[PDB]
């Protein structure tokens, strides 16, 4: 099988590819609301043309035409009140992904480190295990065969 | 169409939502693949493999028992006391 | 515009209002405070 | 600089900001010792191979 | 040159100018600083090189 520490360095570098595709992703979320809030301003701005067309209605004594221009409103003002909080719910949506997300690179990062201390580790044990086979192959001692067996000779 | 129009906009912050579940579901199996608490069997394996490793050195060079230890610093401690009290005595 | 105008801003994290007002604050006591005793120097 | 001119509520913020920090500083600060004795114990052991 | 014959206002957006180039004159002041020591331990380490 596949040594396991050939993988470790891969894993991490896949991750990235996620951490992309949610800064992409995430990126393409943040256009929708913003874009609706957008529209949702033309909508009140137009509801306050009819407002405006309202105000200038009873002017000189119209008080007539201001009933439709008003009535009319309420349309928008229906569309603005349910768009209003609809708004508002998804606003949370973002506001705990953004926590999760700085709470995971701060994760990542930190467990990025530490495979690099213990990477070393490894290494350090990968080196102090060949030293001592070597000794037991021929020791000063001449319990090793090599020594003893020479010096026998 | 004002009601599609408002269906066609739920459905891009919803495709957002199964993205980001998307993304927030490969975050959690990677991290029990390997872990640092160690209930990870790679993050203990290896490590057990370091102990593994370790433990085998050690007996091929049997260390010596602590008296050694104390008594090289003892004989040390005579040592050193005897010839900084000769030395200091030497030169008091 | 609104896609990529989103992403731009993440990457360097905008700093909280709180900095924005308090740099404003501080400059605020930084320039009375200066021109107080600018003022004060030559009133 | 917060409490100066008697801005005190400034500096709940700051200094509370600063905790977040500070728990970043007490977990990375311990970490950073307990790593010193790999290298220590390690240095030891090359220096008598 | 401002508050010169009374005109206190027009000393306001001169100072407040100011500070902008006072921004970048302690953020660059420090990052003069830092560099010295580059120098200076280079120095040393090449002399007895």
């Amino acid at each position: 099988q596949e040594a396991p520490e050939d993988l470790l360095e891969r894993l991490l570098g896949e991750m990235e590819l996620e951490l992309i595709e949610l800064r992409r992703a995430l990126a393409q979320t943040i256009a929708t609301f913003k874009s609706t809030e957008r529209q949702r301003d033309a909508q009140q701005l137009i509801a306050q043309r009819w407002y405006e067309k309202a105000q200038a209605a009873l002017d000189r004594g119209n008080e007539q035409l201001a009933r439709e221009a008003l009535g009319q409103r309420q349309s928008y003002q229906s569309h603005t009140e349910a768009l209003g909080k609809s708004l508002g719910e998804q606003r949370a949506l973002v506001e705990q992904v953004r926590g999760q997300l700085q709470k995971l690179e701060r994760k990542y990062l930190e467990l990025k480190s530490q495979k690099n201390l213990y990477l070393a580790r490894l290494k350090s044990a990968i080196a102090a295990q060949k030293i001592e086979e070597i000794a037991g192959n021929l020791d000063n001692a001449s319990a090793s065969s090599l020594f003893e067996r020479i010096e026998t000779k | 169409e004002r009601k599609y129009l408002e269906l066609k906009s739920q459905k891009n912050l919803y495709l957002a939502r199964l993205k980001s579940a998307i993304a927030a579901q490969k975050i959690e199996e990677i991290a029990g693949n390997l872990d640092n608490a160690s209930a990870s069997s790679l993050f203990e394996r290896i490590e057990t493999k370091i102990l593994e490793l370790e433990a085998e050195r050690e007996l091929l060079n049997p260390p010596p028992s602590p008296l050694d230890k104390k008594f090289e610093q003892w004989e040390e401690q005579q040592a050193v006391e005897a010839t900084l009290a000769a030395m200091k005595a030497r030169r008091s």
